[PDB]
């Protein structure tokens, strides 16, 4: 007919009215690739977040611990938007609330002073990596 | 294009169905009080819709309460917090268990019940019977069985609380020996008057009218051969429990968000 | 006294509708296998029964796991332990709400077309008339629609329990900003195979058996006449109803306690 | 008359659950006014309780902010059986516990030695009071 | 049949225009917005309270971490009741009881002498901004 | 043939939702064994991982109690891929967080050093093998 | 009808035996019953388990505050294989983990010296039983 039409286009509007008021609403991005090594990681796990004074920057997806030394060796996806970090940085495992769920601080150890240092591009290796702690040898460390 | 102008056919159809539904519940409610005439047909249908409701009532608070209390007590024993189950049990049937699951199975045995007596007092031809006697069976069927609908399951809802709260203490005290002055006492200064109790009532009204609403229309408008009473039995279940957990979900965000 | 020779009449007029329902089950599921007559009877009744209950399940499990959500995060968010919503939520749809709200919603839409559906062949003299051509109709009408709920109810848990925990993801992560890497790892070593999948699998078979076997008796079993059919649908809602939760503590008590 | 019967019953039910629900599942009095000028009332809210030595003798009453010096302005609802206060006393906030509520620990100035000292009766304040607690600064005050 | 579509146009903008009115008193007041930047903010979300000595005056509408020093960048909505806070004013970030959320403690620095230093308005910035505190780095110092 | 396209939906959107709970939600490989004997074993369990680092090797299966000295036997499915463990190792149970799980932790004794210091397989056992702890001889030690 | 009264007596015979089976299996082994008395057992109710080590071996079948001397009676069942125990044995309750149970730690501390010491066999108490422990004089010796 001819107002048949003008009301299956008139909800369909609607319908897909509120497809892009929701999925707009309530918020792919480019990434690149560096490496570490730690003693101890404990309760890390993928898709942990990586953090610059507790702003997430990236992920971590690997960890995987490598044969013939026995250390973990984490892999992150730091996003291409934070492209000036220098290699000065550091990473520590910040512990987040209970049952373990631990993350990573990275610390912008920023200096850019004589020698020319290098900013961290899709590949190197941070070299700081200090630990996590453990909470029972801070026990011994307080009565041996 | 054909696929088009079909959808917008049945976007039309489902407007006309939402007016009948308007004017099938205004033009039962209002106009010449007739409290005399309606008081025994009132206390008819509170026994049809209520007190025939009282069985899967009764039944299912109880093993809804036990199994809170045992679901309930295995987290809590945990973190040694145990003696909190009663405030624990109390408050998730004062919120979201008492009201919903009550009105589902009131969807389910009352409202299955009032679609499938209105169909077949129109497949028997009683309800043209009675405008021809000149008697409005809008004032004289539908509206003493709605409100005897809104009446009953505020007050089915309270009964599923209570054998609810003691099915919970049945297994937290009597069962695993939790301390009874201390589960009874941690119960009392959680549950406010407002918050919980009042909220409760709200809810509860709130279904009482959609479910009711939607099971005498579904009757009322029913095609008038046994197999089409039967399809709007089952077109009130499907309705009503989609419209008490959606309105449970508003209701939710807006008392305790 | 007059009383006890009245409760023992119902006594006995009860053991033999348990023995009818017996007779009902054994005579339609045993001999002469008929491979290639049932595969397309299975397949029209795989329609009926789970195809037209998607509706029902798939928008009652959105709604359930975002109140589920919703009221997780106001309890969780006091101790903050607001990144442990996943494990709550997914544990709770696992266990006593995947199996058991699903196979409310079953017994009220599924279970009560199919009590409709045979009794309106016995008014109309459908299972009379398959009797005469020498077809027996406790191998041809029943049993395919056995298989069909037992198929069906499992299938229609685990699209219960995936939109469930999609819904609570997004009350979670979408709304209120939990990072979604903790909220999805949190749940991926909390939910194990053996103690919350498989035991989920086994509350939704033994709820199959037990809606299907009432809802096909209370059909068969049911006076064919426009008000017999209609008393013994709103019959097996109450029956259903009763034995899914009454089963449900047993099946807790033993899985978890 | 067996339908009324059984209405009876089921009215009598709903009414014997709903004195369950509200007597051992939930358990108007003349009272007056008193104020009090906080450093710090975090956590404190509306009807919470007051209490001398454990015992509940009245809530909290609309906090609100004072203006001009931008300290919190605590007035309360102390009830009528309580008539002897002395107006040396003290105020304190306690947290009940380790998890639980908050509330106010009304201390007795059980003195009134000499001066004839007042009765805190409507409309009076309270000097001494004193502040909650905060968590960074008891750690600041540990090891600074 | 001319009067079941106007009455179901009329029922079901009713029930949205209920729909409507509820979802939004569920999810005002003219406010202003200050910027602040932190070395560590860690728990600080979106929508999280600023409080004058526990009473809830202000919000967070977004973090977003600043390019090219990498420190993140707190936005708040202060109410437009409370026009006198001097810029001498701190801010801290506490934790709100032992396991709470975590919120911004507005310490009025109150100096107002013969200095003739002025009080704020849309687009100031705060230089106080402590930190966040981290729980790592005390049992690493005080107990080494 | 409209019936039996609906059923073929029916059983694929079953199947995409068995994947999504056992991949999304949920998440046989030769192992090889080890033998410890503790003093104190305490929350341990079946089933409860081994980790060097904090990285997964393996579980732990027979934890049952030893006759003759009453002292707890522990041993271990350690797995094919890390075949180079020095049994000069060391074995701890520590408890992932603060409430979190219980787990071994593995420390590798990297020397290898003079006398061929053999590999861990099948059947060998570990003799450092450190204990638990049990938080009442933790203040025992404190303040005796 | 003479076969629908047989088949529903076997019918629901088929069912309360399958319930029976089902409440038994969810609410054994010749066990040998012992006694001892603490000064407090606070936390320890019926039920709780008895550990070598961590190993669970006995239960606690009733408390029984003893008349006369006014000091708690506990009753322990032991399993029949361990039937090594000396009568030097120690009883300790602890609180299995941080938040847990409570727990019987029966310490196994056997001399076997020179001289021939006995085996707890069924009825015989043990003198050791340290007590169960209170943190509110501890905290009040160690602040004074
Ligand atoms: C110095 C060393 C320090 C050591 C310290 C170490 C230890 C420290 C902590 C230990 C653990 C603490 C234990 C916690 C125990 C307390 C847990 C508890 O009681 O939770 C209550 C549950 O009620 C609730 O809302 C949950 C109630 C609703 C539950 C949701 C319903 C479930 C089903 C969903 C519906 C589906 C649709 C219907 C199905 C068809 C919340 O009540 P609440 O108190 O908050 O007051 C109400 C108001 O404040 C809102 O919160
Ligand atoms: C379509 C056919 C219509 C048929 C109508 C059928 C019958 C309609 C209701 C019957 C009784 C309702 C029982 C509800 C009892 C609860 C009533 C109640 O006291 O709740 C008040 C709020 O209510 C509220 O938000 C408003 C909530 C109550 C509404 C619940 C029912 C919704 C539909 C009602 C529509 C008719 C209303 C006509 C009103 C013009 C709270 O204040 P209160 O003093 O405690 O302390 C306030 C303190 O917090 C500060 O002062
Ligand atoms: C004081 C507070 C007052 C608040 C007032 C708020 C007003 C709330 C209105 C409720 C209207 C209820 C009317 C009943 C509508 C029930 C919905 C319905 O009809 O069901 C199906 C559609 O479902 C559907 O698309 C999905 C239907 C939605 C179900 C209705 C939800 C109620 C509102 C919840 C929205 C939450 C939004 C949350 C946003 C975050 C029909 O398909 P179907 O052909 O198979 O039929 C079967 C047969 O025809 C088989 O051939
Ligand atoms: C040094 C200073 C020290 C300071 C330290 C201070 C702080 C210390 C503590 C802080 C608080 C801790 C926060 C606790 C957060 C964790 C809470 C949580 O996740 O609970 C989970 C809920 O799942 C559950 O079973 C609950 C699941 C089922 C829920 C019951 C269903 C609800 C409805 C009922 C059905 C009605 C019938 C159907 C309706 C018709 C239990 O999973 P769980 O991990 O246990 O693993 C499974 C297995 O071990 C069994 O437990
Ligand atoms: C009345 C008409 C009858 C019609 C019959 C209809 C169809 C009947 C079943 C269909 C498929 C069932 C799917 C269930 C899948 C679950 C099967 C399953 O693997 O579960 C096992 C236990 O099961 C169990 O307790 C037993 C639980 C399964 C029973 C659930 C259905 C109950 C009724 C079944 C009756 C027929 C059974 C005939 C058997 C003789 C666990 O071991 P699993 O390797 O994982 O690791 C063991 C580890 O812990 C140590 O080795
Ligand atoms: C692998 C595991 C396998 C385990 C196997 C376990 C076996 C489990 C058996 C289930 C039988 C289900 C059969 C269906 C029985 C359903 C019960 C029923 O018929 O309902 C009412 C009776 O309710 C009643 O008294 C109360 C009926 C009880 C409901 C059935 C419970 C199922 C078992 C739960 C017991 C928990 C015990 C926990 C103990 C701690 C009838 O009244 P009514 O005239 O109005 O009719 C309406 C109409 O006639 C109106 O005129
Ligand atoms: C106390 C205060 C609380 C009160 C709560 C009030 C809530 C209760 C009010 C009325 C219910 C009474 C019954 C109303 C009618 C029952 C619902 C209805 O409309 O029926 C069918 C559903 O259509 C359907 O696809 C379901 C269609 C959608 C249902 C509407 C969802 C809820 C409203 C969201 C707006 C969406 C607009 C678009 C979003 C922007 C339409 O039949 P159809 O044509 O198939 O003919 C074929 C054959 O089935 C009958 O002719
Ligand atoms: C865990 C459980 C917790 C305790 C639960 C206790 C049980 C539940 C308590 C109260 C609910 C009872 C509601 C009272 C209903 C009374 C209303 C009534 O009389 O209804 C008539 C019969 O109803 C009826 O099905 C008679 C109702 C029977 C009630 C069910 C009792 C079952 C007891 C044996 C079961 C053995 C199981 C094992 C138990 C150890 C229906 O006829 P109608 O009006 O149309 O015309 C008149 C003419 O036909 C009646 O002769
Ligand atoms: C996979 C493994 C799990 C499988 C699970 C199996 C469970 C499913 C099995 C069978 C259900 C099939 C349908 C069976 C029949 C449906 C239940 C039934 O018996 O029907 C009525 C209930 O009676 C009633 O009072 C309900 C009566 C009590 C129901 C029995 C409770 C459950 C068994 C507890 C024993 C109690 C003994 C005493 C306790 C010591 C009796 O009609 P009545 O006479 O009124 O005539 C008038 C008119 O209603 C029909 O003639
Ligand atoms: C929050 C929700 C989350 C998302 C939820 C999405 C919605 C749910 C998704 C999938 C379930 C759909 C199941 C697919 C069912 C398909 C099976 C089917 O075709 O059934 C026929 C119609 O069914 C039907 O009611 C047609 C089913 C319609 C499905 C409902 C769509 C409503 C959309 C507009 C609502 C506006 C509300 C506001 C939205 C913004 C019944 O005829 P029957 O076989 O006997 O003979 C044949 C001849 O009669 C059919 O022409
Ligand atoms: C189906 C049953 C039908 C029930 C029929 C309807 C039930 C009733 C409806 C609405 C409630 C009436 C409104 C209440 C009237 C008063 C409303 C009001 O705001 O006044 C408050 C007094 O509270 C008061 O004493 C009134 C409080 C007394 C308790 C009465 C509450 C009604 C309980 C609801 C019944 C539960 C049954 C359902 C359970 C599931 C003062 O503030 P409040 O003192 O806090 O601070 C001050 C303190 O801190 C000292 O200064
Ligand atoms: C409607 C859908 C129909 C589904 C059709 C039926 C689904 C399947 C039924 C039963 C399961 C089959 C039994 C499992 C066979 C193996 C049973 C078994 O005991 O072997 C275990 C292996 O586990 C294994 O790899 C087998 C584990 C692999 C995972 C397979 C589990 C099946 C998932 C269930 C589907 C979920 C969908 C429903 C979701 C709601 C060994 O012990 P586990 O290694 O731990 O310790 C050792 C470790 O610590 C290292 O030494």
């Amino acid at each position: 007919k001819k107002n048949e039409i003008w009301v299956g286009i008139f909800l369909l509007a609607a319908l897909l009215a509120a497809l892009f008021v929701c999925l707009k609403a309530a918020n792919t991005e480019p990434t690149y690739t560096l490496y570490a090594t730690f003693d101890n990681i404990g309760g890390l796990k993928a898709r942990s977040p990586v953090s610059i004074g507790g702003v997430v920057v990236g992920r971590v997806a690997d960890i995987t611990l490598d044969p013939k030394t026995y250390l973990p060796r984490v892999t992150l996806e730091i996003e291409q938007r934070y492209n000036h970090i220098p290699d000065t940085s550091s990473l520590s495992i910040r512990t987040s609330g209970l049952l373990g769920e631990q993350y990573l601080a990275l610390n912008v150890g920023f200096e850019d002073p004589e020698l020319g240092t290098a900013i961290l591009k899709d590949g190197d290796t941070i070299q700081d990596t200090k630990s996590a702690m453990v909470l029972e040898d801070l026990i011994g460390q307080f009565l041996y | 294009l054909n696929a088009l102008a079909s959808l917008g056919h049945k976007g039309i159809k489902t407007l006309r169905t939402f007016g009948r539904a308007g004017l099938m519940l205004f033009n039962a409610l209002v106009g010449k009080p007739e409290f005399r005439k309606h008081a025994p047909l009132l206390v008819r249908q509170l026994y049809n819709v209520g007190v025939l409701s009282m069985l899967i009532i009764v039944v299912s608070g109880v093993f809804i309460g036990m199994v809170l209390g045992l679901q309930g007590y295995l987290v809590l024993t945990t973190y040694s917090a145990e003696t909190s189950l009663g405030m624990l049990v109390a408050l998730s049937l004062l919120r979201e268990l008492g009201p919903v699951v009550a009105a589902l199975l009131f969807a389910g045995r009352a409202g299955s019940a009032l679609t499938a007596e209105i169909g077949l007092m129109r497949a028997t031809e009683q309800l043209s019977s009675m405008e021809m006697m000149a008697v409005d069976p809008l004032r004289r069927v539908i509206s003493p069985r709605f409100w005897a609908g809104v009446i009953s399951l505020p007050l089915l809802t309270v009964i599923f609380v209570a054998v609810g709260i003691w099915g919970g203490s049945l297994v937290g005290v009597s069962w695993k020996g939790i301390d009874s002055g201390f589960f009874w006492s941690a119960m009392q200064n959680a549950v406010d008057w407002r918050m919980d109790l009042v909220n409760c009532l709200i809810k509860s009204v709130v279904f009482a009218i959609t479910v009711t609403w939607i099971s005498l229309f579904n009757g009322y408008d029913a095609i008038p051969t046994s197999a089409g009473i039967s399809r709007a039995t089952t077109r009130t279940v499907v309705h009503s429990s989609l419209a008490v957990l959606g309105l449970d979900f508003v209701l939710t965000a807006l008392m305790f968000g």
